[PDB]
């Protein structure tokens, strides 16, 4: 009955730990988002892996899940587990607000989903996590704010976000690119925009293979735009003539 | 215990040493290890006194060689399974 | 029950999770079927071949209501079709006890995906190999929901699992639109499942549900016998 | 194609498929024994010989018809301990059923609840699958006789005539040419079909010790083992 | 549950995952700590961060008491857990026994945490390495650091991370008691033995100190590039 | 040698080697002789050291005032069936308020060893036991095996080259039934000095005797009154 | 009673298109008064609210679950919840406790979110629902609250006699009563808004 | 190969090899036989001597399980006794619950499926035992059952145990069951097991003879077998 | 090829506790001497670093307050058990008003010296030195992993234990004296020792009848030393 | 010899005796980048509006 152990847990010889790493590749694919905080609001960017002719988008929704009143998180990588983890999550940020009757800040939620894939990554043998996923959201003390969830269980404030393995490029767009709090926001929806167009290799980006959702700040309101398809098309247009623009300097 | 002793007497009868040194302390830093070792030992501490440009060995240098094999290589060290025959 | 509890599911060195393709693999290796959203109702409809002559069509039943306005067909193995069947019966009780409501049908998938991708996780234990085609006509539209062993869900406005899904696909490709009624959706439905099985289909080779607004209901041999006059 | 384990637990292979309840299909056949049960108009026939090589071994003891409960009786195939057990598991569960529900069980409930065991099971990668073969037999109210049987692999079904065991590729192919050419269902066109078709597969025209016949009618609801005295009545009956 | 054991003997004498889980200290991020007589000084290097994004989520120092002080090495989610639990066990001393909770039982409650998970039924032995720099009552400025055997073990400097063998022969041939003289100059030994360590560049460079009646306090990068500029005036002076 | 690695492997010729190991771990053991006249039981070991310096192994314990059970192999589980023994023995003293019978704490013996031999993951018990005891009916001489195959004898012997041993004692047994406590004694230590090389044999320092008797509690003894038993002896053959 | 430890009185009524929710705002132990600034009425998402008397302690306690149960039924459905759907909520909440039981009525009140339809109803201290037409009450002076509202409801009502006529009713049943008084809060809402009045009531 | 490791894996044709070297396990022991009459059950176990190595009344077989049933066992020993302590805790809970004596196919049944329960999994090994039960009760005649390693239990008139097995029942099956009183029954078992057996590879053996009857009045012990002496009287006239 | 852990060999010991005894033997060395005036205990303490701050080694820990020990190898190991002694022999002395003999202490010990499995994790890795005052005299006692308890007059363990065993055979009587056997133990310690000997290396423990407690500061360490 | 990953070698190659020297080639540093920037641009015109770094 050990001979048929699968040992997910034991350190590799080479000397980092294997199962952590395949679960790593298993994030590279199937996946590719990313958002823009630079003042007076924060994004995300997302794709569609299932575009085909057939479906209903009858959910009001797609990879973003509105966890609570001010947060929400993109998923990458298979996408029940993160239903499992979209589940605890929410429920353990209702648990805080049950306990205290304040909102709840977006660092201890961040360490609380660590801490449970930690919890699998280290002690039986369990299959872990094979989902990163992002985070924005706000609070009393610092405002918007950015976090890149890895299957270890080690987190880490950004400004500008990568999962997916099409993105890497898009790091370096997002370094070549580089703004200094600069997101009037169209601004940053236009840079994005310019983002996911040159990184997938979707050619002119038709709109109804991206996702693009905001939270702004609002007094009483703290609104999360998922909007809809109509600006995504003139935010398009805008760009390619944007592009030709640009290519008159040759 | 004392194989080892005897085997830094094989390996060691004939090379250009320090006699002054002893080499039981040596055999008492290799409890698991082979007869290639000490070999490597022995060869490794001359190759540290060619470092330097010397004609006989010191302590330090057989206790580079000792750190330097059985402790640094022995993430290979090709008996923890053998021994139990695999 | 022993204190073994650890999961026999491993990433691949690529990182891909073999135990769930090989599902997949049994999963299309199954019984075609076909089910189709068309603005009124929703059609199941599957394929249901005794292997001799001497079987019997009034014991075993693939259309299954799940509530009084839930139907689910499956493409995979029965006996653990039957499995997580009671398990989505057990379950959606529950929320009728809670909510004195009966359960809409995208939370009857979420917690059926939770369930079978917990399951996945879980330790010493092979996935399901089953895709389901869950639907029910809450709040006014009709929905259609497909599952697989992987543990995810989707919604289509026609598809199809099993033998030849990709041939059937292709075919509801050209053949479905946004508009029909429920019987053009029986047309259409029974015409993609005379694409793929053996040339006799009778009363009792397939078996077809609907579902209305007014409920689900499940049709007999009788108006099956009554539809395939000129058949698809 | 085979890729790691999957010979030995219950996975998934690269093919798809698992290898160890397609092992305990052929479980049975290390029986050596042939079973046949038959369902006509208001009757059902079980039918199934006994090999007792032995003078020292007894009679009484060798019987595989296991009368469940009052209205339902069975017949048991493949190794023995896995027969035995799936019996008392079935009758457990027809007790839990007249305690919890009142009303006596029908033999369709019956068969789910033993096929969602036989399930667990196959379900999980660490319990062997009990391979063997277990047929139903019963009257139900509205419905008259049924005939069902489940399988190790947690397949419940049920059915007009219906064999499984050693020597069935055949017996169902004798039961194709024999059931679906429109002979009516009397008493005895089930009893002469039933004992002529295991005749002809093994075709050995014996002894009246050899067969066991389990029947039940509606004119006694109560499962029913033959006697050797009617056993032989029946047994010259189909002597022509 | 989860009925095996994972970290078997050898079969000539070893621990696998103990003496292996070192390996993961052993490619992480260097780390050294000096103590001065009345101000204690420690730090991180290679941060190895993108320079174009957020910082105060990534710091590898924190804190357990207002007394006591934190650094690791190898991976950091492990890290993040011994400290969580390392909080827990300070707070509920200071529930009990009325005193600031002393450096020496922190030290111990985390080798002996480790050692009892590396003992039990398939726990992954923890592949970090801690320091945890504190100066307890009467002002003695005390420095341990642990192992993934759990081997609590007070030295005088640091030696971890990536290269220590390096960092540690600077050290070692620059163990002097005049070092340990102007405060200042302690901060100046650290950054100069962070310079015989890494780029150095002045970005990477995490250092924070405590003067042991204060809390610790996080430098600003323009006074740690001051620091840096008079250590290379000098090294100009020592030619 | 797949199927040498588990308690629950059935070998294909049917003899699970883990029993064959632990009774080989039984054969490593000191010397040790138990035999019994009609009225008094008398089990002899022979104890060993690790060096000179150091003190010897000793052997014989104490379980309760009329049993007492000679050792071979392990400590640790030793010492742990040694601690059931004591429980078992002075649980029925306190409810019965009666002496245990030797026969049924050897079936309890037995039945505490078969589970650790039967499921996976547990070893069994290296042990060697020699147990004498008076029921009502007179003296009983029983030896285990990590089996949990407990039997009854008038004489054995077990630990490292006990077969000569089992010879000394079948060309006697006729002769042990009648005998008194001392010659008995002696003939067990005779055992005992052919279970050695014929240079080095019992001075004072290696042996150890515990008598039970019909009016005599359990008691062992150690070299100092040994050196009474041990006189009234000749030498070896040439 | 421990039903009257901190008095309490909760009103409903239901107008033609709106419905009106009050309560008081007293709060203190059996004869010594602390605040006039107690909220016994909650809000659950738009144009439903929730009021609560009896026991502060379970009016909280139940108060801060449900908006747990609530805040969780929102987030795993888009959409907001019915009122039926929030009544069975409740009674399955209370029910939980059948015999360690919490000492609060709840009264729910609020419009439907699809069409502008009212809904009033109430539940006991164990979990057993109530839909009414007309009004419901809650809290130790309902014999009072009973008689003003059986003397001066009409069944068609403009918010503006629908305000008026609970205001007479609040003031003067609650005027008759002792351990419960110092303020009164209206709130009446409709279709379009939500309109908020607090009432000059007797001081003593 | 893979395939002889699990108590819970199925071969390549459908059996499990565990099982099968588990019942060759119990094929080495000593052969003890096992024959009722028509008012009594007798048993007898061939015990050997080496030389020494024992008294005369260790270890014997002949266990006794309740007051009227006792085992025959042969086999591996100490599974043997678990086994038959689990039998007098059956017994025990039967007398504690419904207040009469266990009928023996109820305590064949609750054995055979522990025995059966210890066959489906990995985490234990079967049973390397098998074991003979006799009855005698007024009102159900004389009952011998049987029970193998895998769990296969069903009854006899005569049995047999061990290495010499067939060569043991050629002449079991020589003897009737209707015309004997078992005070015949006792020297005829006793005359054929010294005479199966012979003295080649070893030396001198030792008989023991279990007892069950009406001549008991219901009760089982052991015989004296002292008295009357049956076996050698005729033993030592059955070698011409 | 990895079998069960719980797995005898095909000779007879074991597995896990035969490289359990392999694994102390690259263990720092320690020796103690049994006196009829008292018990004296020596170890080395092998500092690798001048970093290292010496006096923060325990080898020698206190069990009671008259009852010594001195652990080798792994460390922590070591430090449970020694914990957990200590707090069986305050159970002993609190519900029977006496002291807890070194023999029942080491018996308390070894009862879980082997309790390692899956249920109810490895084997420990440490070898242990004894001593202490009892009624019976000085005591000095060894056990090992496998929980085989010895008393041992002068025992040496761990990596030099050949030549300390036989030169400590060659310099061992039964009459010897507290000081004699003191300077006797670290004669064999700087044979046996790589380092120079000096106030930083070794530190003995001796707990006498008359010195009632084991008391041992530094700088007396030096006034021994010197008197070589 | 020449190997890319070394832990799925047979280590009975991997004793001493036949192999004496085992040596780690890792990824340098950024001090040695210059150096192979500098070499793999030593002998071409590289238009020096381009940084290295």
């Amino acid at each position: 009955s050990r001979r048929y152990d699968s040992r997910t847990t034991i350190f590799s010889p080479e000397g980092r730990l294997y199962q952590v790493e395949y679960a790593m590749e298993a994030i590279g694919h199937a996946g590719t988002c990313l958002g823009i905080l630079a003042n007076d609001g924060v994004l995300l960017a997302a794709e569609r892996r299932n575009i085909h002719k057939l479906l209903d988008e009858v959910f009001f929704s797609e990879k973003i899940y509105k966890l609570n009143e001010d947060m929400a998180c993109s998923v990458a990588g298979i996408t029940s587990d993160a239903n499992v983890l979209t589940n605890e999550l929410r429920l353990i940020a209702q648990r805080y607000l049950l306990q205290y009757q304040e909102p709840i800040p977006c660092e201890q939620l961040v360490t609380a989903l660590c801490d449970i894939k930690q919890a699998y990554t280290q002690f039986g043998g369990k299959r872990p996590f094979g989902v990163s996923l992002l985070y924005i959201g706000w609070d009393k003390h610092y405002g918007f704010q950015l976090y890149q969830s890895d299957p270890s269980g080690n987190y880490g404030g950004w400004k500008a976000t990568c999962i997916g393995n099409n993105s890497a490029a898009a790091v370096s767009m997002l370094k070549q690119d580089y703004k200094e709090g600069e997101m009037t926001l169209k601004s940053a929806l236009a840079l994005a925009i310019k983002v996911l167009n040159k990184t997938m290799d979707v050619s002119k980006l038709s709109a109804e293979k991206v996702e693009i959702a905001t939270l702004t700040r609002e007094n009483g309101k703290t609104v999360i735009r998922v909007l809809k398809q109509k600006e995504v098309e003139q935010l398009i247009k805008k760009h390619e003539e944007e592009e030709a623009k640009a290519e008159r300097e040759k | 215990l004392e194989g080892r002793t005897h085997i830094f007497k094989i390996h060691a009868r004939s090379m250009s040493v320090e006699r002054d040194i002893r080499f039981e302390l040596l055999a008492r830093l290799c409890p698991n290890s082979t007869g290639a070792e000490i070999r490597s030992v022995c060869t490794e501490a001359g190759m540290f006194a060619i470092r330097a440009r010397r004609k006989i060995a010191t302590e330090k240098d057989f206790l580079e060689a000792v750190n330097k094999v059985i402790k640094s290589y022995a993430k290979f060290s090709a008996t923890p399974r053998y021994m139990t025959y695999n | 029950e022993r204190g073994y509890s650890f999961s026999l599911t491993t990433f691949s060195p690529s990182g891909k999770l073999v135990q769930i393709e090989y599902a997949l693999a049994a999963v299309a290796g199954g019984a075609p079927s076909v089910g189709i959203k068309a603005a009124n109702g929703v059609v199941l409809a599957t394929e249901k071949k005794q292997k001799s002559i001497l079987y019997d069509e009034r014991s075993v039943h693939k259309v299954e209501p799940i509530t009084k306005h839930i139907g689910l067909v499956y493409s995979g193995m029965g006996p653990d079709y039957r499995v997580l069947v009671h398990r989505a019966r057990k379950l959606a009780q529950q929320y009728y006890l809670v909510y004195q409501e009966p359960i809409p049908t995208a939370q009857l998938v979420q917690r059926v995906a939770s369930v079978m991708q917990e399951y996945t996780q879980s330790g010493g234990v092979r996935p399901f190999g089953v895709s389901l085609l869950i639907c029910g006509w809450n709040e006014g539209r009709p929905y259609l929901f497909q599952s697989d062993p992987s543990g995810a869900y989707f919604a289509w406005k026609a598809t199809a699992m099993g033998k030849n899904y990709v041939n059937g696909k292709t075919f509801l490709e050209k053949r479905y639109n946004e508009d029909l009624e429920l019987e053009d959706a029986i047309h259409t439905a029974i015409l993609t499942l005379k694409e793929s099985f053996e040339g006799q289909m009778t009363e009792d080779n397939i078996e077809v549900g609907i579902c209305n607004e007014a409920g689900f209901r499940r049709l007999t041999p009788t108006e099956v016998k009554d539809y395939l006059a000129a058949i698809a | 194609s085979s890729a790691g384990f999957d010979r030995h637990i219950t996975i998934f292979s690269p093919e798809g498929r698992l290898y160890q309840v397609e092992y305990a299909f052929k479980a049975i056949n290390q029986g050596g024994l042939t079973s046949v049960a038959v369902r006509g108009k208001d009757c059902a026939v079980i039918v199934t010989q006994k090999k007792v090589p032995d003078k020292l071994l007894d009679s009484s003891t060798v019987t595989h018809l296991f009368k469940i409960t009052e209205n339902i009786g069975c017949v048991m195939t493949g190794m023995t301990a896995d027969s035995r057990s799936q019996v008392q598991r079935a009758r457990y569960e027809a007790a839990n059923w007249k305690y919890k529900y009142g009303y006596e069980i029908p033999v369709d409930m019956l068969c789910k609840r033993i096929a969602d065991i036989s399930q667990v099971y196959t379900q999980n990668a660490e319990m062997r699958p009990l391979g063997c073969c277990m047929i139903l037999i019963g009257i139900d109210e509205e419905q008259g006789p049924q005939v069902y049987k489940c399988d190790p692999a947690g397949y419940y079904c049920g059915f007009k005539a219906t064999a499984a065991g050693v020597k069935q590729t055949e017996s169902t192919s004798f039961l194709e040419k024999k059931v679906k050419k429109k002979f009516d269902w009397t008493f005895e066109q089930t009893v002469e079909t039933a004992i002529t078709c295991l005749s002809t597969v093994l075709s050995i025209d014996f002894k009246p010790s050899e067969i066991e016949v389990g029947v039940v009618t509606v004119e006694n609801p109560k499962f029913r083992i033959l006697t050797e005295a009617e056993i032989d009545a029946h047994l010259v009956a189909l002597a022509e | 549950s989860y009925d095996r054991a994972i970290t078997v003997f050898s079969p000539d004498g070893h621990l696998f995952q103990v003496e292996y889980a070192q390996e993961a200290v052993k490619k992480g991020s260097t780390a050294v700590g000096v103590r001065g007589r009345d101000i204690v000084v420690l730090g991180v290097e290679k941060k190895s961060v993108a320079k174009l994004q957020d910082e105060r989520t990534v710091r590898k120092i924190c804190a357990l008491d207002d007394n006591v002080c934190m650094a690791f090495a190898g991976l950091t989610a492990d890290a993040r857990i011994v400290i969580n639990r390392a909080r827990v066990e300070c707070q509920s001393h200071r529930l009990t026994v009325e005193d600031p909770v002393t450096v020496e039982y922190i030290t111990r409650y985390i080798a002996s945490l480790k050692q009892r998970y590396t003992q039990s039924n398939g726990r992954r032995p923890f592949g970090i390495s801690a320091l945890i720099v504190g100066f307890d009552f009467d002002g003695t400025p005390r420095l341990y650091q642990t192992d993934p055997s759990g081997t609590y073990h007070a030295w005088k400097a640091n030696a971890i991370g990536r290269g220590a063998k390096s960092v540690r022969e600077f050290l070692e041939k620059n163990y002097t008691d005049e070092a340990i003289e102007t405060d200042d100059l302690t901060i100046k030994l650290v950054i100069k033995a962070l310079l015989e360590v890494v780029q150095s560049g002045g970005k990477n460079i995490e250092l924070a100190v405590m003067r042991r009646d204060q809390s610790l306090k996080i430098l600003n990068p323009e006074e740690i590039e001051k620091y840096v500029a008079e250590i290379e005036k000098e090294k100009e002076e020592n030619e | 040698n797949q199927y040498d690695n588990d308690v629950t492997v059935w070998s294909p010729q049917g003899r699970i080697h883990q029993i064959e190991y632990a009774m080989e771990a039984v054969k490593q053991g000191s010397a040790t002789v138990g035999l019994k006249s009609k009225t008094h039981a008398v089990l002899v070991a022979l104890k060993r050291a690790q060096s000179e310096l150091a003190a010897h192994q000793k052997k014989i314990l104490h379980v309760d005032n009329h049993i007492g059970i000679s050792i071979a192999g392990l400590t640790a589980d030793a010492r742990l069936l040694c601690n059931f023994m004591r429980q078992e023995c002075l649980d029925s003293r306190f409810v019965f308020d009666r002496p245990l019978p030797v026969s049924r704490l050897v079936s309890l013996i037995g039945s505490k060893t078969q589970i650790p031999t039967q499921r996976y993951g547990r070893r069994p018990y290296g042990v060697g036991l020699l147990i004498a005891g008076y029921d009502d009916m007179g003296p009983h001489i029983f030896q285990t095996c990590p089996s949990a195959n407990y039997f009854d004898c008038r004489a054995m012997s077990i630990g490292a080259r006990s077969q000569s041993a089992r010879t000394y004692l079948e060309r006697h047994m006729s002769e042990f039934m009648e005998c008194n406590l001392n010659e008995l004694v002696k003939h067990g230590l005779r055992a005992l000095r052919e279970t050695l090389p014929a240079e080095q044999d019992l001075t004072t320092k290696n042996v150890s005797i515990g008598i039970v008797g019909k009016d005599l509690e359990f008691t062992i003894y150690d070299d100092d009154d040994v050196s009474p038993f041990l006189e009234g002896l000749e030498e070896r053959p040439q | 009673s421990i039903m009257s430890y901190n008095g309490g009185a909760v009103m409903a009524m239901k107008g033609k298109n709106c419905v009106a929710i009050a309560a008081d705002r007293r709060f203190g132990i059996q004869a010594q008064m602390v605040t006039t600034d107690f909220q016994k009425i909650f809000p659950m998402g738009d144009r439903l609210y929730i009021g609560l008397a009896g026991l502060a302690t379970d009016v909280q306690t139940v108060a801060q679950r449900l908006k747990f149960r609530l805040n969780l039924y929102e987030l795993k459905e888009g959409r907001q919840i019915k009122p039926y759907t929030l009544m069975s909520m409740v009674a399955n909440l209370l029910y939980e406790k059948r015999f360690g039981p919490y000492y609060t009525e709840p009264v729910i009140a609020g419009l439907d979110p699809k069409t502008f339809k009212p809904f009033i109803c109430s539940l006991d201290l164990i979990g057993c629902p109530m839909v009414t037409d007309d009004f419901v009450v809650s809290g130790t002076c309902a014999e009072q609250m009973y008689g003003m509202c059986e003397s001066l409801w009409e069944p068609n009502m403009d918010p503006d006699h629908l305000f008026e006529t609970i205001s007479q009713a609040m003031l003067n049943a609650v005027d008759r009563d002792a351990v419960s008084g110092m303020g009164v809060i209206v709130h009446i809402i409709e279709k379009d808004k939500i309109t908020t009045r607090t009432l000059k009531a007797r001081m003593d | 190969t893979g395939y002889d490791l699990s108590a819970s894996t199925f071969s390549p044709d459908g059996r499990v090899f565990q099982v099968e070297y588990a019942m060759k396990a119990v094929e080495n022991s000593s052969t003890a036989i096992g024959i009722r009459c028509k008012d009594g059950v007798v048993f007898g176990v061939e015990k050997l001597v080496l030389s020494k190595l024992y008294e005369e009344g260790s270890n014997k077989r002949l266990f006794n399980v309740d007051r009227h049933v006792g085992m025959a066992v042969a086999g591996l020993l100490a599974d043997a006794r678990s086994l038959a302590d689990i039998a007098r805790e059956e017994a025990s809970n039967f007398r504690s619950n419904f207040g009469y004596n266990i009928p023996l196919k109820h305590l064949a049944d609750r054995v055979a499926m522990y025995v059966h329960a210890y066959t489906l999994y990995s985490a234990v090994r079967p049973f390397g035992c098998s074991f003979m039960l006799g009855s005698y009760s007024v009102n159900d005649g004389a009952q011998l059952y049987m029970i193998d390693p895998s769990g296969v239990s069903y009854g006899y008139w005569g049995c047999a145990i061990g290495k010499a097995r067939q060569a043991a029942k050629t002449e079991i099956e020589k003897l009737q069951m209707k015309e004997m009183t078992c005070r015949d029954i006792v020297k005829e078992v006793a005359k054929i097991i010294y005479i199966v057996h012979d003295e080649v590879k070893d030396k001198a053996f030792e008989l023991e003879l279990s007892w069950v009857g009406e001549l008991t009045n219901g009760r089982h012990e052991i015989v004296p077998k002292d008295i009357r002496e049956e076996a050698e009287k005729y033993a030592k006239e059955s070698l011409k | 090829y990895d079998r069960g852990v719980n797995t005898f060999s095909p000779e007879g010991r074991l597995f896990q506790v035969e490289y359990a005894i392999e694994a102390i033997k690259l263990g720092s060395t320690a020796i103690g001497i049994q006196t009829s005036e008292g018990v004296c205990l020596a170890v080395e303490k092998r500092i690798t670093s001048p970093l290292m701050e010496p006096s923060s080694i325990e080898k020698i820990v206190e069990i009671d307050a008259h009852i010594g020990c001195a652990m080798s190898g792994l460390i922590a190991d070591a430090k449970t058990l020694i914990d957990k002694a200590r707090v069986e022999t305050q159970n002993h002395w609190f519900t029977y008003n006496e002291t807890m003999t070194v023999e029942s202490v080491t018996q308390a010990v070894s009862n879980l010296a082997l309790q390692f499995g899956e249920e109810d994790s490895r084997p420990f890795g440490v070898a242990l030195l004894f001593g202490g005052v009892d009624e019976k005299g000085p005591q000095l006692f060894h056990m090992d992993p496998s929980g085989t308890f010895v008393q041992c007059d002068a025992r040496a363990i761990g990596s030099a234990s050949e030549g300390a065993q036989s030169s400590l055979q060659e310099v061992y009587h039964k009459s010897m004296t507290l000081k004699e056997a003191i300077k006797s133990s670290l004669i064999i310690l700087k044979q046996v020792m790589e380092e120079k000997l000096n106030a930083t290396n070794i530190e003995l423990a001796t707990v006498q009848p008359g010195q009632n407690f084991h008391m041992f500061t530094k700088e007396e360490l030096e006034e021994v030393i010197k008197d070589i | 010899m020449a190997t890319n990953r070394i832990e799925t070698l047979d280590p009975a190659l991997i004793r001493p005796g036949r192999i004496d020297r085992k040596i780690e080639f890792p990824l340098p540093d950024e001090k040695t980048k210059k150096r192979i920037f500098q070499i793999h641009t030593s002998r071409m015109t590289l238009a020096d509006d381009v940084t290295l770094d």
